[PDB]
This record gives C-alpha cells, sequence and structure tokens, in this order.
C-alpha cells in the first residue's frame, strides 16, 4: 500500500543525512572534527557517575546510523537528538561552555543546513513541522504563551505562592512545590507536568 | 534543579 507517511519519513531521512553529514564530518582548516566529543560515546567502565545523571549522553555516529534506519521519521525527534547533544556536552563537561564553542560553533551550522533544508521539509512535510528558525539551542519556541519567568508560580495548587519546599522545571524554570509533585527535592534535572510528565508507577492494581 | 524552602530565608 502507499502511504505518505512512510514517503516523508524516508525523503527526510536522506536528507537529514545530508545535514547530519556535513555536522558529523564538520572541519575547520585545520581539518579538525569539532563533533568528535559527542559522536563517540566514551569508556562505559570509568564514567558511572558520569552516566548517572546523564542516563541519556547519546551518540552521533548511532544517530547518523538511526537516521538511516528511519526511525525517527520526521524532524521532531531527529532535532531533538542533535540538540540533546549539544546541551550535555555544554553541562557536564565544565562550568556551562567547556567545549561549548566548538559544540556550538556546530549547533550554528546545524541550524544553517536546517534552515538549508526547511525547503525540502516544505515541500514534504510541509507546515504542520513549522519552519523551525527561532534561534536558540534550548527550546525553540521559548516562550510558547506569555509568561514564563524564574520567580513564576505553577503549582496544580493554585495559589501561586512561594511556599512550603519547591523545585525548579529545567525547562520552564517555573516553581513546583516538593510535596505536591511528589518530589525529594533531590532532582537535579526536574521537568513539569507539562514539558515531560514523569509517570510512576506506584503499585497501581 | 533549584529548591525553595520559604520564599523568605532570612539568617541574619
Ligand atoms: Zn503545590
Ligand atoms: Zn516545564
Amino acid at each position: 500500500s502507499m502511504n505518505i507517511e512512510v514517503a516523508r519519513a524516508a525523503r527526510l531521512a536522506q536528507i537529514f543525512k545530508e545535514i547530519c553529514d556535513g555536522i558529523i564530518s564538520y572541519r575547520d582548516s585545520s581539518q579538525q572534527t569539532l563533533a568528535a566529543p559527542l559522536l563517540n560515546l566514551p569508556p562505559k567502565k570509568k564514567n558511572a557517575d558520569y552516566y548517572e545523571k546523564i542516563s541519556d549522553p547519546l551518540d552521533l555516529s548511532t544517530i547518523e546510523k538511526q537516521i538511516l534506519i528511519g526511525y525517527y521519521k520526521t524532524v521532531e525527534a531527529f532535532d531533538a537528538d542533535m540538540l540533546k547533544v549539544f546541551r550535555n556536552a555544554e553541562k557536564y563537561y565544565g562550568r556551562k561552555s567547556p567545549i561549548g564553542r566548538d559544540v556550538c560553533r556546530l549547533r550554528k551550522a546545524y541550524y544553517s543546513a536546517r534552515h538549508e533544508a526547511s525547503a525540502q521539509i516544505d515541500e514534504i512535510v510541509g507546515e504542520t513541522a513549522s519552519e523551525a528558525d527561532s534561534s536558540e539551542t534550548s527550546v525553540s519556541e521559548k516562550e510558547s504563551g506569555h509568561e514564563k519567568d524564574d520567580d513564576v508560580i505553577r503549582c496544580i495548587c493554585g495559589l501561586y505562592k512561594d511556599e512550603g519546599l519547591m523545585i525548579q522545571c529545567d525547562k520552564c524554570m517555573v516553581w513546583q512545590h516538593c510535596d505536591c509533585m511528589g518530589v525529594n527535592t533531590d532532582v537535579e534535572h526536574y521537568l513539569c507536568e507539562q514539558c515531560d510528565p514523569r509517570p510512576v508507577d506506584r503499585e497501581v492494581p | 534543579a533549584r529548591t525553595k524552602q520559604t520564599a523568605r530565608k532570612s539568617t541574619g
């Protein structure tokens, strides 16, 4: 049977291949592959701590292979994987920019090629995948609303008041009380019941 | 992730 969905998936697949190819083997004038620290997972044996917090470090050379197998299908998941390796790079390697300037350069050429490939995506996917040319590295829409400060309360309580103990959504940078959400104030990368609702299967019949 | 423990945290 004919499916536009499988045509779109395979279309973008070989096309992602183009873009990710430029990034994987992106070289400076001295012929250095800047994406090297991201394209290869590190020796697992001497990194329990690393993989404890970063339980999903990811690997570009593997993402590449996963592109051709048509696992991502659309750009949604594709763009996720790329922005993931860059962000965890900047996260644990150092303060905030360790290899940052190196992989952010890749990221810049990534968005450039993203912008480039937006042509075909337009003809294939359309506008349901939007443009995704809003810069940044964290979120794409960023705002996606009206307000979203660091000091803003957002709990199911509805009080909008900074009382008791509460943690911060890594993406919203909003405050949610620990007792309500079922937290232990131990979360390093907590996400809210919106961005990524974490399901806790506590002995549910 | 930052953790608030009552908005006021005056220590002295
Ligand atoms: Zn609450
Ligand atoms: Zn959130």
